[PDB]
């Protein structure tokens, strides 16, 4: 029977959330209030990369933290020097809705997605001469939000279909489906060891599968609205989301509830990213108000403002050492801070 | 449909036999990461431009 | 080294070069978006004018337009829709006749949240009525009354500037004028002067809707130039 | 222009008062 | 975690009145616009009623325009849909929504199927 | 003394060495013509009429004489015959205008300067419009530079020589005043050729217009003073050219100035006829039937930018009411300048959303 079913699951979320307060006997902010604080940072704008046409919706840096890639509703994904500001690449692209876009870790291949439903990965490293087209995805049935690299022949993509999907490049098949979001995915985090991978849709929600296994782990519920952004911490225990809300939270594999939440009153504008620092103290949101935020990830205070964007900001992005971030909006620009 | 309602069941179910530890334990351990990786994080405190590859 | 660094300056500059001229083909074209119900009849529309998203090229005039269609995307749009923010226009269709669900009440709803999107405030909306033929004879039958979903289109009386087609009785012309001053009133609503909207009676047989959204990119166009200096 | 005219009236007039100084002084 | 449960539906007879009522709990009531919404056996969703964050705002469809009232109270963080002289194509099941964002005065695929931010529904049979 | 009573000079000398290179009737004639101030005599015999006649220096006063021969020499005409020729027949009005177009130009200037570095500041505020602005900002201000600098070498320098100058300096400075008023004047006019470009030609808004428009802005005001210099040098080099006594040569500048005006006007005209026309649409415009109000405040915000204050007077002869004229083209309009800098920039919506935004990230 249909509500017998829908009893045992409302007894067994009650059970969950019992065993979730019981779990909870302190809270993180007054554990970290004999900490110092970071106090104020101050950031400013040491690049300004410009050549892109349309707003650009993601980015994506680079293994050695000096090339990154970035895609624009032009049609194309530009591969920058960030040291020396020089374009290394540009690939114009037969969508020109592109909405995401990775960068292999080995540096030899991109990715691209949007709302073609489809995932092409261009080779970088042609014997030819320049970039062109290496392999197709035609997959899902929706819009790709998110991919990541797990390597040079398996990556993982979060479409709006409510699904996620592991491909390999070399079949060009679906080796994994994760089902289980009511929502769009928005975007997807990679632990360090490339072993699980968090996922958040449009339900206020966020889920944990496991990329061997093929099955969702643990579930987070604490947002209001849909998760725009989602990232781990440096190591793989924690994760930041951010949500239409106006809010950031963090959250605890091994805990598996809600740890802190970043948001002032002030704020009433959804965020579109986050990321964390290389030690993972400081966390970078993008918001709406054409700002991005730096807070306190021990004790939820706003550290920092950039405020060099004039539109929306779309996408941020850390290197892997942790020199300088990159933010990317809608307006023609990108920036890089240190 | 009862086939939804069924996986639910049955994902709540498998959600709900895990371990969980305690939050101050996970806590403390945030803050230790923290701290032992807190000087080798460039955002943190100004780098000097000697060091600094962007200026 | 030297030679490293002057190989990428020259690479830089011939990509520069190419995003140059790829910069005036982009704007030189003008994209339009295209959304409408299933029912809606868009599909003949796009015949008129001529996978995940479908793109149709046409020239007018010697002016090249893009237009994309939804393609296969689910019925939840609040988040796909914020990338056709800049677009020139968002050409709307909605089945005038339409009897399962009240489906233009839907399409109003779906008018007005697009219309109120914070994201969409600044795109201009043109508005196709479709199944002209098909509400002139559901209304002519009488066996479907359109007072039961609006019970406001008693009280209506039809605009003295009205200019209804030859051989029109003047039933079909108050109910698609009552129809047509529904969305009016949403898109006065709000969004005084940052966007406007074209609406437009066509049917499956007719071949102005080219020149109609030119016409009315032309004057969007226009408006946007002229509020930029501040003249209205 | 009206600065052009302006400067060519000031100047004819400029000269036309040390035309009438000069005559005064002489006759 | 936001979830929205409705209560009150039941079989009446023509021309009654009934009290749809809508609890809330996840989110902050008050920051968000509410809709009532309604799918009849074999037919799709459709939108009924909706009601802004303070209430000033306050629209119906024309089809129960004049017998349907809607109403909040951010207090209790409940919503309220008050029928009168229901008629037997009013028999539907009945489903509680909220706007996907916040201060937000659109508001988006409320009647989408698999809608994420709708509660379960209550059964109202004329 | 001065150079202009040494002009007279020369016929001290012209005639004697005249009289002594290649002779005359006499070596000591009865009536030996020596130069008087009055004209540049010549010598004749006794008893005859010698038909002399007065330089330009009278000749100065509208726009286009004898003595009788005596044993002693000349013979003073009683009976007012030393004026015969020519001769027929302010300062207060030229100094307040002076004055007041100095301060008009002193307070562009200024107005104009915070807003082209305002404008700079920002880099959300750049586009073709800004970009055009901007330039017709650089050419105001080489107006007012100029405007300044002709005034302190032509007048504000002679007060302190008192004397007459005429070197190459004061030939440049009136060129490159030329230049900056040509400047000015087309730049007001590419004003209205990119708006009625962008209202008229909607589609293919190619930035080749721009590039073009630039050219022509800065290089007709080059040709033409460039031209007007060598006919100066090669027909009437008087002075410092700042007398415009030659007609064609002055209609040679003049010219491009009143065609720029002329077809600002019109482009103009169009401009209110296509914005009446927008605005009288049933639907996106009205919505208070006083439509023509909203008209008033588009015109007043035209007249400014294209210079259509200079339409009343253009068609006017020069003779013609040239105090009224000098009163409204220069006393006024030298604060034509300030009046956009307030109208195009600190009034700007767009322009006073950053300075908020900038003061509420600082």
């Amino acid at each position: 029977e249909l509500d017998q079913l829908r009893q045992e699951a409302e007894q067994l979320k009650n059970q969950i959330r019992d065993a979730r307060k019981a779990c909870a006997d302190a809270t993180l902010s007054q554990i970290t209030n004999n900490i110092d604080p970071v106090g104020r940072i101050q950031m400013r704008t040491r690049r300004t990369l410009r050549g892109h046409l349309a707003k650009i919706y993601a980015m994506h840096w680079g293994t050695d933290s000096r090339l990154l890639v970035s895609a624009s509703q032009d049609g194309k994904l530009i591969i920058w020097d960030s040291y020396t500001t020089n374009k290394v690449h540009a690939i114009p692209l037969r969508s020109s809705w592109v909405m995401t876009c990775a960068y292999a870790p080995s540096g030899n291949y991109v990715a691209c997605g949007g709302l073609d439903n489809i995932c092409s990965i261009y080779n970088l490293k042609t014997r030819e001469g320049n970039v062109r087209v290496s392999r197709e995805l035609a997959g899902h049935t929706g819009y790709l939000s998110c991919c990541r690299f797990l390597d040079d022949n398996q990556i993982v993509t979060s479409s709006g279909d409510t699904t996620c999907a592991l491909w390999d490049i070399e079949t060009g098949q679906q080796t994994t489906t994760f089902t289980g979001h009511t929502g769009d995915v928005m975007s997807l985090s990679l632990a360090p060891d490339t072993r699980l991978f968090v996922s958040g849709a449009c339900d206020a929600s966020a889920k944990l599968w496991d990329v061997r296994e093929g099955m969702c782990r643990q579930t987070f519920t604490g947002h209001e609205s849909d998760i725009n952004a989602i990232c781990f911490f440096p190591n793989g225990n924690a994760f930041a989301t951010g949500s239409d809300d106006a809010t950031c939270r963090l959250f605890d594999l091994r805990a598996d509830q809600e740890l802190m939440t970043y948001s002032h009153d002030n704020i009433i504008c959804g965020i579109t990213s986050v990321s964390f620092s290389k030690s993972g103290r400081l966390l970078l949101a993008g918001y709406d108000d054409f700002n991005c935020n730096v807070w306190d990830a021990l004790k939820a205070d706003r550290a920092g403002v950039l405020a060099g964007h004039d539109n929306r900001v779309s996408c941020l992005g850390v290197t892997d050492d942790g020199m300088a971030v990159a933010t990317g909006s809608w307006d023609s620009f990108l920036k890089i801070w240190n | 449909s009862i086939a939804q309602a069924r996986k639910l069941v049955e994902q709540l179910k498998m959600e709900a036999n895990i371990d969980r530890i305690k939050v101050s334990k996970a806590a403390a351990d945030l803050m230790a990461y923290c701290e032992a990786h807190a000087k080798e994080d460039p955002l943190l405190t100004p780098v000097p431009a000697s060091e600094n590859p962007f200026r | 080294q030297r030679n490293e660094e002057k190989a990428q300056r020259e690479a830089n500059k011939k990509i520069e070069k190419q995003l140059q001229k790829d910069k005036q083909v982009y704007r030189a074209t003008h994209r339009l978006l295209l959304l409408g119900a299933g029912e809606s009849g868009k599909n003949t529309i796009v015949k008129q004018m001529r996978s995940g998203i479908f793109e149709t090229k046409f020239q007018v005039d010697k002016v090249n337009f893009h237009m994309f269609d939804v393609g296969a995307q689910r019925d939840e749009r609040r988040k796909w829709i914020q990338c056709f923010n800049d677009v020139t226009a968002i050409i709307f269709v909605v089945a005038s006749s339409s009897n399962q669900t009240n489906r233009l009440q839907a399409a109003l709803k779906l008018f007005d949240s697009i219309w109120n999107n914070k994201w969409l405030r600044d795109t201009s909306v043109i508005l196709f009525l479709n199944k002209q033929d098909l509400l002139a004879e559901k209304v002519l039958a009488g066996k479907s009354k359109i007072e039961d979903y609006f019970p406001e289109f008693a009280r209506y009386t039809t605009p003295e500037d009205a200019t209804p087609e030859p051989g029109e009785d003047p039933r079909v012309t108050r109910a698609k004028y009552f129809i047509r001053d529904e969305f009016l009133r949403i898109s006065t609503a709000s969004g005084d002067g940052r966007h406007y909207c074209y609406p437009h009676f066509t049917c499956a047989v007719d071949t102005e809707n080219i020149r109609r959204v030119f016409n009315d990119c032309r004057d969007i166009i226009q408006r946007m130039h002229l509020r930029q200096y501040e003249l209205l | 222009h009206s600065d052009g005219i302006f400067t060519d009236s000031y100047s004819r007039y400029r000269k036309q008062m040390a035309v009438k100084k000069y005559l005064a002084a002489v006759l | 975690q936001v979830q929205l449960q409705e209560s009150g539906g039941g079989l009446v007879q023509p021309g009654g009145s009934l009290r749809l009522s809508c609890a809330a709990s996840g989110f902050t009531f008050s920051n968000y616009k509410m809709n009532w919404v309604r799918q009849a056996p074999g037919k799709g969703l459709e939108w009924v009623s909706d009601i802004s964050q303070s209430g000033a705002s306050i629209s119906y469809t024309g089809s129960v325009k004049g017998r349907f009232t809607i109403s909040r109270d951010n207090a209790k963080n409940t919503l309220y849909l008050q029928m009168n002289s229901l008629k037997p194509e009013d028999t539907a099941v009945y489903y509680c929504a909220r706007c996907p964002a916040p201060f937000t005065r659109d508001c988006f695929d409320v009647t989408s199927t698999t809608y994420a931010y709708r509660g379960q529904g209550t059964q109202v049979t004329v | 003394d001065c150079i202009f009573k040494k002009e007279q000079a020369m016929c001290l000398e012209k005639i004697q060495r005249a009289n002594e290179l290649m002779g005359f009737n006499d070596s000591s004639p009865g009536c030996p013509g020596m130069w008087d101030n009055i004209t540049c005599w010549k010598p004749a015999h006794v008893g005859e009429m010698v038909l002399v006649s007065c330089p330009e220096l009278f000749r100065i006063f509208n726009p286009d004489v004898s003595r009788n021969c005596t044993e002693d020499g000349w013979s003073e005409p009683f009976p007012h015959y030393f004026d015969a020729c020519g001769f027929d027949e302010q300062d207060y009005y030229y100094l307040s205008v002076k004055a007041l177009y100095t301060v008009g130009y002193s307070t562009s200037l200024v107005t104009l300067t915070t807003a082209m570095v305002i404008l700079c500041r920002f880099r959300k505020l750049h586009c073709t419009r800004n970009f055009i602005h901007m330039n017709l900002f650089v050419s105001f201000m080489l107006r007012a530079i100029s405007v300044f600098i002709k005034d302190w070498i032509l007048y504000a320098e002679q007060d302190s020589n008192h004397c007459f100058i005429s070197t190459v300096e004061c030939k440049a400075v009136m060129v490159f005043f030329h230049y900056c008023v040509v400047s000015n004047y087309f730049w007001l006019f590419i004003e209205g050729l990119y708006l009625f470009t962008l209202l008229v030609e909607t589609f293919f808004p190619e930035r080749r217009y721009f590039y073009w428009y630039t050219i022509i802005g800065w290089g007709t005001p080059t040709v033409c003073v460039t031209v007007w210099a060598t006919l100066r040098l090669y027909f009437d080099d008087t002075g410092c050219w700042d007398m415009n006594d030659s007609t064609a040569l002055w209609w040679v500048i003049k010219g491009p100035v009143v065609g720029s005006i002329m077809v600002n006007f019109v482009l103009f005209i169009g401009i209110i006829v296509i914005l009446v026309q927008k605005l009288q649409s049933p639907d996106m415009g009205g919505n208070e039937s006083s439509i023509y109000l909203r008209l008033a405040r588009s015109t007043l915000l035209l007249i400014p930018l294209f210079g259509i204050h200079y339409t009343v007077f253009a068609f006017s002869p020069e003779n013609v009411s040239k105090r009224e004229r000098l009163v409204f083209e220069l006393g006024l309009g030298s604060f034509q300048g300030f009046v956009v800098a307030v109208l195009y920039c600190f009034l700007n919506g767009e322009v006073q959303a950053e300075i908020k935004r900038k003061w509420r990230s600082w």
